[PDB]
């Protein structure tokens, strides 16, 4: 929607949980979760393919 | 609400007007422009507690620290009405120490 903005990745997953009604407090403190689950289901898709 | 189904950008308004065999839309958008740089940080520390933001996000020019809405550069000053606690911090990756202000201490006195 116009120029290109900088902005750190764990700020954007913090607006997009907000977006959904899940609280911005969930991420700051499950974020090696979110990472560990994100990197095997990348894997996954990866193999299956 | 939907991005770029009418319009570049964020939408305002909307007008038509006919055409021999067609309809034709001017449509009213809004952009942002003359933008900045800042340093920003996820969560603040303070007396043992984690504040964070309601609705904006943390910034500072580099000696002090304000909260911001995200479309529009405002500082205010950072209390204990716009901040929510949750928890300590001791796991959020990206702390910084500082003082949050409240109304209720200097009213009293
Ligand atoms: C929520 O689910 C996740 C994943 O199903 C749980 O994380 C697992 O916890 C077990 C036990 O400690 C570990 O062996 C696994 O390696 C973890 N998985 C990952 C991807 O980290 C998590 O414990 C669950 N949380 C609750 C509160 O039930
Ligand atoms: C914020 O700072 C960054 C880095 O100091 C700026 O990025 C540079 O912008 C100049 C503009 O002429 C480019 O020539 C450089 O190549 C940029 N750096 C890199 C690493 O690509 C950025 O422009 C600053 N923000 C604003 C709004 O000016
Ligand atoms: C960051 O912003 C603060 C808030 O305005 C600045 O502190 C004030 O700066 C003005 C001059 O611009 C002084 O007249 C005031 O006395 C300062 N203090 C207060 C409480 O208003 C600060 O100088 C800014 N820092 C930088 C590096 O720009
Ligand atoms: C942002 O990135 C910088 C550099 O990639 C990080 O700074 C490093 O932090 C580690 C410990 O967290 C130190 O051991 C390094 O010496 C630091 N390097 C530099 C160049 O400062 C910084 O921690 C990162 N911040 C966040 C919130 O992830
Ligand atoms: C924020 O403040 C805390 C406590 O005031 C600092 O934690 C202490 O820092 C000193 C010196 O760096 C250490 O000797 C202590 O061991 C730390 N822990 C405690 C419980 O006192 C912390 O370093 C400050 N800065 C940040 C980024 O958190």
């Amino acid at each position: 929607a116009g120029a290109a903005l900088q902005i750190p990745f764990a700020m954007q997953m913090a607006y997009r949980f907000n977006g959904i009604g899940v609280t911005q407090n969930v991420l700051y403190e499950n974020q090696k979760l979110i990472a560990n689950q994100f990197n095997s289901a990348i894997g996954k898709i990866q193999d299956s393919l | 609400k939907r991005v770029d189904f009418c319009g570049k950008g964020y939408h305002l308004m909307s007008f038509p007007q006919s055409a021999p065999h067609g309809v034709v839309f001017l449509h009213v958008t809004y952009v942002p422009a003359q933008e900045k740089n800042f340093t920003t940080a996820p969560a603040i520390c303070h007396d043992g507690k984690a504040h964070f933001p309601r609705e904006g996000v943390f910034v500072s020019n580099g000696t002090h620290w304000f909260v911001t809405q995200r479309n529009f550069y405002e500082p205010q000053i950072i209390t204990t009405d716009n901040t929510f606690v949750s928890g300590n911090c001791d796991v959020v990756i990206g702390i910084v120490n500082n003082t949050v202000y409240d109304p209720l201490q200097p009213e009293l006195d």
